[PDB]
């Protein structure tokens, strides 16, 4: 407890942002993107930070 | 701005929800710029914002 | 802190039908939609601050029981306070009263 990896390349996570009134519609509904507090920013196809 | 002896409410939106696990830890505060303020106003919170 | 009273239903014979659960799951689903907009109604009842006053919006042509709902200030709640003496009121008894 207190130790780490040295290093760790594993960039391709599978980030979400959740909605927390999804309780039922296992449904593949286009949800208005308006209601949200939040939204995953994209990653930039510029040079390797 | 007032009149001698007049008097208003005033009301307020937005900003932080009592934090969510403890929730004691909030406040609101209402306070004017001198050191000396019951001669000059009288301020009374009142119910919600 | 002033609460609505809930009451427990009749304790019913617990039957152990796992398909209770889906309905609780639709119904919370709902709720948790209606949530976003029934913010103003007494079933939306958000913690207060002391002396903070909320509006809450509410039916007329009913009866309906509240609760003072009494903490230490470290805002535990008592697992008995059965030592108190309670004062309820209302600014107008033809509008509502106890």
């Amino acid at each position: 407890k207190g130790v780490h990896f040295d290093s760790c390349n594993l960039d391709d996570l599978e980030w979400r942002v959740d909605d927390s009134n999804a309780n039922n519609d296992n449904n593949g509904g286009g949800g208005s993107n308006q209601e949200r507090s939040f939204s995953l920013l994209p990653l930039q196809k510029t040079n390797t930070p | 701005l007032l009149t001698l002896g007049s008097t208003l409410n005033v009301f307020f939106s937005g900003g932080p929800e009592p934090w969510h696990l403890e929730r004691k830890s909030h406040f609101q505060s209402i306070v004017s710029n001198l050191t000396n303020e019951q001669n000059v106003l009288s301020i009374v919170p009142g119910n919600g914002n | 802190q002033l609460q609505v009273a809930n009451l427990p239903k009749d304790h019913q014979i617990q039957d152990s039908s796992h398909h209770q659960q889906i309905q609780q799951q639709e119904q919370q689903q709902q709720q948790q939609q209606q949530q976003s907009t029934c913010q103003d109604t007494i079933f939306s009842i958000k913690k207060q601050k002391q002396g903070e006053i909320g509006t809450y919006k509410i039916r007329n042509d009913r009866d309906i029981p509240f609760i003072a709902q009494v903490f230490d200030d470290n805002g535990k709640p008592f697992t008995n306070y059965s030592s108190l003496v309670f004062d309820w009121k209302s600014s107008d008894q033809t509008q509502a009263k106890w």
